[PDB]
DNA sequence: TATAATGGGAGCTGTCACGGATGC
């Protein structure tokens, strides 16, 4: 179903803040922000989909995402809080996309 | 409002009650759609804490 | 790169007859 102004602004906001949180989590851990994003995304979507990403300098298999998810869970409370933020931002991203999937149809019918 | 403690003094044909009261006063805050609450239900705050 | 916009459109109408896989 379609998004109420509140639901839209909320999912949007959570996305922006999870992007922020991946930046902060890179600041903290010194790992690559893209690798971070792909790990958070992996665990959000599930193991149903994990595959090698072309920009990533590392092959993204369940072994290394478990390793990096573990080294992420080994954080202080005020840092691991950013892991919870990024997870929420990824889920907001998927829900906002799937919400606005009908705008695409109404726009491509004229093409 | 509740009367925590009650001190009394006798004087002439009366008493004067020095009541140590404790009570809660409400204030409303209207939220707009562009806004978000940062506080759970029934959660206590102090002077300067963020509500919305 | 920033008003806001949120589920498509055809279809095509006059064969005939089998075999062989699928529902009361």
């Amino acid at each position: 179903p379609l998004l109420t102004l509140e639901e839209e602004v909320e999912l949007a906001r959570k996305v922006e803040e999870g992007m922020e949180a991946i930046k902060k989590l890179s600041e903290i851990t010194g790992l690559d922000p893209d690798l971070i994003r792909e790990v958070v995304r992996a665990k959000i979507l599930g193991s149903a989909r994990v595959r090698h990403i072309p920009g990533l300098k590392e092959t993204l298999d369940p072994k290394t995402v478990e390793e990096i998810d573990q080294k992420l869970k080994s954080l202080p409370k005020e840092h691991k809080r950013y892991l919870h933020i990024a997870r929420e931002g990824e889920a907001a991203r998927q829900h906002l996309i799937e919400a606005n999937l009908r705008l695409v149809v109404s726009i491509a019918k004229k093409y | 409002v509740r009367a925590a403690q009650v001190e009394a003094e006798e004087e002439g044909e009366t008493v004067y009650l020095t009541l140590f009261l404790e009570w809660t006063e409400p204030k409303d805050y209207r939220v707009q759609p562009h806004m978000n609450v940062v506080v759970p239900e029934g959660a206590r705050v102090e002077a300067g804490d963020k509500i919305v």
